[PDB]
Parts: structure tokens; C-alpha cells; sequence
């Protein structure tokens, strides 16, 4: 939209229905800048490792990612204590994702 | 509020009363006024059912940490809490509250 205007609103709060729950969470982020805006070839020489066990291939990208796959980035304590002591089972259904407020400096 | 604890009723469930029918002996062959004190020894049996229907306040607590929980303990014991024992005798260990939930005052 525009400079002074906010792109979204901070959405975090469970909703227990019947035989459904939704989690929403919301989190402030920083994104630096990685490897210089380079790709870069790793491996175990690079790092220093000796053992054949640990040795490795591969690289080291300037791009970030976000990761949400631990229960707790969803599950308040609150939340997963409701859903332990009342479900004997529970499955995702579907995601939704959302990245606003862009902040540049 | 009744001070045992409960709810207080102008119109609580109504009483409901049950006897046996005197059935009398054999009466004697000759009239007489007084009233009837030779009965044959009775008594009965049967099933009662009674269905209440509960409404439910459910809890829309905000609450972060976990609240405490009425809960069995696992440790090892030689009869299970709320069952028989080797006699057939049901027990209750433990008078049971209502209050384990939390909220704001």
C-alpha cells in the first residue's frame, strides 16, 4: 500500500471449537544480510573437520527462511495442556502464512 | 446458596414417595371393627433410573502457563483409586472438589 500504512494487524490467539482448534501466533523478525549476498562452497575443509563420518558438501546461501515446525510456535502451554488432557488424537488440517510490515534500514 | 453447598430452589425436585400395599392375613369369619393387624410379610425390588440434563460454562481463559488439574497419581498401589477391592467393596479415597480452573477477579 503505502509508507504510512500498516500491511497487516498482530493476529495470535487460539480457538477451540468442537472437534477443531485454530492457533494463530504472530512474531517480530530481523533479517540480516548472509554471506555478503553470496553463494558460497562448504565442506569440511572449509570448517576445519577431519573425521570421515562428519564430512561434507555443499552451500551456503544468502537467503533466510522461516521455520515453524515445533509445537510450541503454535501451542501456548495452556493451549497444549487443554489439548493433551481432553483429544486422544489431533492432526494439522491446513496453513495459513502472512508477512507484513516490511521494515528496510 | 444453600450453606452444605449446592443450588438453592424455592421449587427443588419434588419428594417422591413409595410404599408397599398392605395385603392383610386371613381375616377372621366373624365382623369386627378394628382395624385389620394381621398382614402378610411383603417387601419389593426394582430398578430406578433418573437423567439430568447439566448446562455447561465453558472457560475462556487467556491464561498463559498451565492450570492445576485433578489428576490420578501413576505411582504403584494395590488397588486403583474409585474402584472395587478384592471384596467387591467400591470406596471413594478422596472427597473431589470443583475448583482446579482459575480466572480473574
Amino acid at each position: 500500500d503505502g509508507v504510512g500504512s500498516s500491511s497487516g494487524n498482530w493476529h495470535c490467539d487460539s480457538q477451540w471449537l468442537g472437534d477443531r482448534v485454530i492457533t494463530t501466533s504472530t512474531r517480530t523478525w530481523a533479517l540480516p544480510t548472509y554471506n555478503n549476498h553470496l553463494y558460497k562452497q562448504i565442506s569440511n575443509s572449509t570448517s576445519g573437520g577431519s573425521s570421515n563420518d562428519n564430512a561434507y558438501f555443499g552451500y551456503s546461501t544468502p537467503w533466510g527462511y522461516f521455520d515453524f515446525n515445533r509445537f510450541h510456535c503454535h501451542f501456548s502451554p495452556r493451549d497444549w495442556q487443554r489439548l493433551i488432557n481432553n483429544n486422544w488424537g489431533f492432526r494439522p488440517k491446513r496453513l495459513n502464512f502472512k508477512l507484513f510490515n516490511i521494515q528496510v534500514k | 446458596s444453600p450453606l452444605m453447598g449446592g443450588f438453592g430452589m424455592k421449587h427443588p425436585p419434588p419428594q417422591i414417595l413409595i410404599k408397599n400395599t398392605p395385603v392383610p392375613a386371613d381375616p377372621p369369619t366373624a365382623f369386627n371393627k378394628d382395624k385389620l393387624n394381621s398382614f402378610i410379610t411383603q417387601y419389593s425390588t426394582g430398578q430406578v433410573s433418573v437423567e439430568i440434563e447439566w448446562e455447561l460454562q465453558k472457560e475462556n481463559s487467556k491464561r498463559w502457563n498451565p492450570e492445576i488439574q485433578y489428576t490420578s497419581n501413576y505411582y504403584k498401589s494395590n488397588n486403583v483409586e474409585f474402584a472395587v477391592n478384592t471384596e467387591g467393596v467400591y470406596s471413594e479415597p478422596r472427597p473431589i472438589g470443583t475448583r482446579y480452573l482459575t480466572r480473574n477477579l
